[PDB]
């Protein structure tokens, strides 16, 4: 066991994913990526061949936009995979498929909290429509403008209450964490998109389309559903 | 009287178009009809990803266009397609005899539609790398007109020909795309090909028009 | 109530101090700090943008007008083959045509080509002279021209000039609020957006957008 020595001398041997030498897009093949894509800000992979964010604050707002989309994409992923994992184990959901959970409220005894009847128990639309047009406006204009877990904190990374372990002290790690981030919630964006697709054009859940795919995969491809969209 | 440059250029309203121009679309650039309205490239970097953009576009429309029309236009003349029309030439893997080239069974004879995508994305992304960033054919070229191996005839060596040669590139190809664009919602709309599209509104203009597939799409 | 300068009304009321972007200046109609996504960051992809914002609202406003009219003059009494708007353009494939008001000698509109060569030609004239100028203004406003589009004189004045653009503005944003409504509940219900309203008076609890959730579901 030996003592790790200070950041003096070693202010960034571990900046990996920040700096000109950092990850490209394309690898080898992107040469050098835009001139404001200098590898600051996490995920920087030097992908901006429309030019949309050329502007630094249109950039800024595109991060915004881009970071929020991934959390809540990585909160839909688990949370379109969660009940039809259960599902598949017995526990008794009303639709555990996503795409046919939110008609849950429409059945006999309502929308069950892992069908439970002496949970939730939501019977009604349009109170849960008003009570989380409420809330989630409420804690949104939060997130945009101060509130009672932060008022001064930063935009995205606010930290406080919203980092109670405190993961991010360490400014490397927070670095290291935030490409993490922003990385995995690239993953459940695409992944959310993949969910949109492939319930339109397949019509049963993820998991459902993962054990059809494992029980042939040379048949039970995206393939075989290449003729269902044809004009007539 | 044409220009196809400059500030007196070919512009895309024709004689009402003096107060239409943004001040940054100078006539520097290949097809730059002044055409900007919702100010997409004010940037001159957004500007130049967005002429990229467009150029590739152009390009790959035109090969798809040429590729829409002549398997069609070959079945007319009497070659034997499994399936001519282009909207449905994807199905031909699953097909008894998979997809024949020109009928032929013994040309190309794939079966397997996974493996044919497979080599597609490998020589597809080869390729698309060594058009960002050079490779075999051209380390440091233009990005849009490399040319020295992409000139096996040298048409471009004057900068006046390759001027000319740029704006017919570009209209050609903007007309293709307009044509693919055409091509996709006439499709779907129709579900025939192109050439029985035109078959079609040959024989009777006045009735086999878009307006005959208007009401088609009314949710009622 | 200022609809200008720093302090003006923004579009989160109380919530909205440090969200609005430094280049949303209080200078024009309708800025209640609304640029999340920053696509107007560049002036001038601001000034575009806010004349296509100025013209969608003014198309919005007379479509949401005229989707609006022709189903309360159909209960009103007045004969409508089709009042409905989203099937209003298929009365030209009916036995007697497009009648304006059910009058078989008003319009009696029989070709639905001509009448869209007639539109084009002169909406092209019309929108190119949007563009540059014409027989009613050279060098005016692209926005706010006057002259001729002011035979009443209401906005001579800056501050009732400042007031009713905002009015403006907001009444067209609303319209294009109800008109994407329009669009995609005619899509989803298949009526008229009158008949919507009376089926929603009708019934509020039950016979809302709810009911027609789960009409887009694949189940396959
Ligand atoms: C007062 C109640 C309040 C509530 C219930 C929430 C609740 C939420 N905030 Mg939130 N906030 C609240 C106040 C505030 N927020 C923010 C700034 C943010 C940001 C920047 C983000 C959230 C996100 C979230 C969501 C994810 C929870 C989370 O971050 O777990 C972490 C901690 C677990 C223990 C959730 C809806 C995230 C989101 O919406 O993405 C899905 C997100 O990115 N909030 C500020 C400004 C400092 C607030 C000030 O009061
Ligand atoms: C002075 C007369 C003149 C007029 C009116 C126009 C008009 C036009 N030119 Mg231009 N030009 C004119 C002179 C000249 N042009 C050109 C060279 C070019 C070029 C190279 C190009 C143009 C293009 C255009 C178009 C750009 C605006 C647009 O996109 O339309 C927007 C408005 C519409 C498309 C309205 C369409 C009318 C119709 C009523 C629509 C039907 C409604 C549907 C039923 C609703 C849909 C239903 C839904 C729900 C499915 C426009 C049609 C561009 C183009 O082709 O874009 C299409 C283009 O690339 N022009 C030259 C040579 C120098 C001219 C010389 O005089
Ligand atoms: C402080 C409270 C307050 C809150 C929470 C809001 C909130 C809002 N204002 Mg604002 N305002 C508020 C105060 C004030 N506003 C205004 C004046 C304005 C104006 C003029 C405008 C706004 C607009 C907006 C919206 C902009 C953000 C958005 O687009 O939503 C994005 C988020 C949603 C739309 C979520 C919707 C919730 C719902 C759960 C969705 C349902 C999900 C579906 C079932 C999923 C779809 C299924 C698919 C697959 C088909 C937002 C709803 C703008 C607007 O109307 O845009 C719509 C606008 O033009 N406000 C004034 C006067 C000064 C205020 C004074 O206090
Ligand atoms: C974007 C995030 C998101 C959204 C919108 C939803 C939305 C939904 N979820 Mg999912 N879920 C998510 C993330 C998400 N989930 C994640 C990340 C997980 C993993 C922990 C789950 C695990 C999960 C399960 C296991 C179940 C749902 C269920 C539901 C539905 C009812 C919601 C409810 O009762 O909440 C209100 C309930 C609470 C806030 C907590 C419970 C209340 C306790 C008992 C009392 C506390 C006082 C609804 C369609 C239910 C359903 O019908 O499945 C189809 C269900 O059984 N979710
Ligand atoms: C990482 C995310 C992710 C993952 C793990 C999956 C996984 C799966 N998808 Mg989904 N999908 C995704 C993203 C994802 N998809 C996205 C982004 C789209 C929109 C384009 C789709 C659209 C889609 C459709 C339309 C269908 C599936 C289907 C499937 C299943 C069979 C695989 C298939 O047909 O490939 C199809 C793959 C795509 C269309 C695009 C995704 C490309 C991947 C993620 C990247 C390449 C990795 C891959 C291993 C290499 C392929 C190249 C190969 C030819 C050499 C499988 C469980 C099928 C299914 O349910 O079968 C039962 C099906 O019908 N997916
Ligand atoms: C230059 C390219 C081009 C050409 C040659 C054609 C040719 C044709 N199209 Mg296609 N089409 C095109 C572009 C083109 N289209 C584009 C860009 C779109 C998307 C808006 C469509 C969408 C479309 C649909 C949805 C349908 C057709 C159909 C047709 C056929 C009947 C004509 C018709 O209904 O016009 C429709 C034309 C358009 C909707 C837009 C094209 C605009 C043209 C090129 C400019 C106007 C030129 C005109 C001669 C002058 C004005 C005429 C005046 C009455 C206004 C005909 C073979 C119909 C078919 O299959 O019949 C057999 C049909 O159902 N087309
Ligand atoms: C201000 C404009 C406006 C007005 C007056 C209406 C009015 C109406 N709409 Mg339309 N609608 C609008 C905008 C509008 N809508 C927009 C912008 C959309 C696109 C998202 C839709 C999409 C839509 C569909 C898909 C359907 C309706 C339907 C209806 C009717 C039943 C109400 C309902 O289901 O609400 C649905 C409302 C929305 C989906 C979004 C509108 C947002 C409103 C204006 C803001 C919230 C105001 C509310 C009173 C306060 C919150 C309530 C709380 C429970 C959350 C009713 C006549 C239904 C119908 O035909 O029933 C007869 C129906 O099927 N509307
Ligand atoms: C980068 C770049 C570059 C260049 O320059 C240009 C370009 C190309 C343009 C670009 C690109 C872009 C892109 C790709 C994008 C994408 C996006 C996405 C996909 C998103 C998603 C996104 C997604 C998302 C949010 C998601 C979300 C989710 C959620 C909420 C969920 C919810 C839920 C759940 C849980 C389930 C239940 O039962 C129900 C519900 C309710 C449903
Ligand atoms: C802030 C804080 C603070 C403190 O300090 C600490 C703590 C508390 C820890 C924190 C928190 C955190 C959190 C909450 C997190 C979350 C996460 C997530 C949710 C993720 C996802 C994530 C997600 C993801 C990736 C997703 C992905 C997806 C995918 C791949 C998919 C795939 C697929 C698909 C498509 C479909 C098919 O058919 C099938 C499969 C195959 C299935
Ligand atoms: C200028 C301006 C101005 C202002 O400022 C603004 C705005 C208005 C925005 C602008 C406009 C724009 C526009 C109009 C655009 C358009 C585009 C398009 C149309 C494209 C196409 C595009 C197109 C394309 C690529 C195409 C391509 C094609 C291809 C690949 C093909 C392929 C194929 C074939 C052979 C057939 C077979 O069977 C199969 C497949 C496989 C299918
Ligand atoms: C602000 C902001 C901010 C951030 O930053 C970003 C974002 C978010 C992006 C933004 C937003 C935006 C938005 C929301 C937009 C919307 C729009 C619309 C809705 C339009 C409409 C629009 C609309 C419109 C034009 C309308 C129009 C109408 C019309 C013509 C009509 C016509 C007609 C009629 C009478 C009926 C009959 O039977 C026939 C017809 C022929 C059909």
């Amino acid at each position: 066991r030996r003592t790790v020595k200070p950041a003096s001398k070693a202010s960034t041997p571990d900046s990996f994913w920040y700096g000109p030498e950092r990850p490209l897009f394309l690898g080898a093949f992107t040469g050098e990526p835009p001139s404001y894509l200098t590898g600051e800000f996490p995920g920087d992979y030097g992908w901006d061949t429309a030019g949309l964010s050329a502007d630094p604050e249109t950039f800024k707002r595109y991060r915004e936009l881009e970071l929020i989309h991934a959390r809540w994409a990585m909160l839909g992923a688990l949370g379109c995979i969660f009940p039809e994992l259960l599902g598949s184990y017995g526990v008794p959901f009303g639709e555990a498929v996503w795409f046919k959970a939110g008609a849950q409220i429409f059945q006999e005894g309502g929308l069950d909290y892992l069908g439970n009847p002496n949970l939730v128990h939501a019977q009604s639309i349009l109170a849960i429509l008003g009570t989380q047009v409420l809330l989630m406006g409420a804690i949104e204009g939060y997130r945009v403008n101060g509130g009672p877990l932060g008022e001064g904190l930063d935009k995205l990374y606010p930290g406080g209450s919203f980092d109670p372990l405190g993961l991010a002290d360490d400014p490397d790690t927070f670095a290291e964490l935030k490409v993490k981030e922003i990385k995995n919630g690239r993953l459940a964006m695409f992944s959310m998109f993949g969910f949109f697709v492939q319930a339109i054009v397949t019509g049963k859940g993820p998991l459902q389309n993962l054990s059809d795919h494992l029980a042939n995969p040379g048949t039970n491809n995206a393939f075989a559903y290449a003729t269902k969209f044809t004009p007539q | 009287g044409i220009e196809f440059y400059g500030p007196n250029r070919a512009k895309w309203l024709g004689p009402y178009s003096e107060n239409a121009t943004p001040a940054y679309l100078t006539g520097e650039f290949p097809g730059d009809y002044g055409w900007d309205t919702a100010g997409l490239s004010a940037d001159p970097e957004t500007f130049k990803r967005y002429r990229e953009l467009e150029l590739i576009h152009a390009r790959w429309a035109m090969l798809g266009a040429l590729g829409c029309i002549t398997p069609e236009l070959l079945a007319k003349s009497g070659t034997q397609f499994g399936e001519a029309v282009w909207f449905k030439a994807g199905a031909q893997i699953f097909s008894e005899g998979g997809l024949d080239y020109l009928g032929n069974p013994s040309l190309v004879h794939a079966q397997n539609i996974v493996a044919t995508l497979a080599v597609q994305v490998i020589l597809m992304g080869l390729v698309e790398g060594y058009r960002v960033n050079g490779g075999p054919a051209g380390e440091g070229l233009d990005p849009l007109y490399p040319g020295e191996s992409f000139d096996p005839l040298g048409l471009a060596d004057d900068p006046d020909t390759f001027a000319e040669l740029k704006v017919k590139e570009i209209k050609n190809g903007r007309l293709a795309m307009f044509s693919m664009f055409g091509f996709f919602v006439q499709a779907i709309v129709t579900g025939k090909g192109p050439i029985q599209n035109l078959d079609d509104h040959l024989s009777n203009p006045t009735v086999n028009n878009a307006f005959a597939f208007a009401t088609k799409f009314t949710p009622s | 109530i200022e609809w200008y300068g720093p302090d003006r009304p923004k579009f989160l009321g109380p919530f909205s101090e440090g969200d609005t972007p430094a280049y949303l200046t209080g200078e024009f109609p309708g800025d209640y700090g609304w640029d999340t996504a920053g696509l107007s960051a560049d002036p001038e992809t601001f000034k575009r943008y806010r004349e296509l914002e100025l013209i969608h609202a003014r198309w919005a406003m007379l479509g949401a007008l005229g989707c609006i009219t022709p189903e309360l003059l159909a209960k009103n009494g007045i004969p409508f083959g089709e009042a409905v708007w989203f099937k209003a353009g298929a009365q030209i494939f009916a036995e007697g045509g497009l009648n304006y008001l059910g009058n078989e000698n008003l319009i009696h509109a029989q070709s639905i080509i001509a009448t869209l060569a007639f539109q084009v030609v002169v909406m092209g004239l019309a929108e190119a002279y949007r563009a540059n100028g014409g027989p009613l203004g050279e060098g005016l406003d692209p926005l706010h021209p006057g002259g001729a589009f002011d035979p009443l004189g209401l906005a001579d004045d800056p501050d009732t000039f400042a007031e009713l653009k905002v009015k403006e503005i907001k009444n067209g944003r609303l319209a294009m609020f109800s008109m994407f409504g329009f669009f995609v509940q005619a899509i989803v219900t298949g009526k008229g957006p009158i008949q919507n309203l009376d089926d929603h008076l009708a019934n509020p609890t039950a016979v809302n957008a709810f009911a027609y959730a789960t009409k887009f579901t694949p189940s396959a």
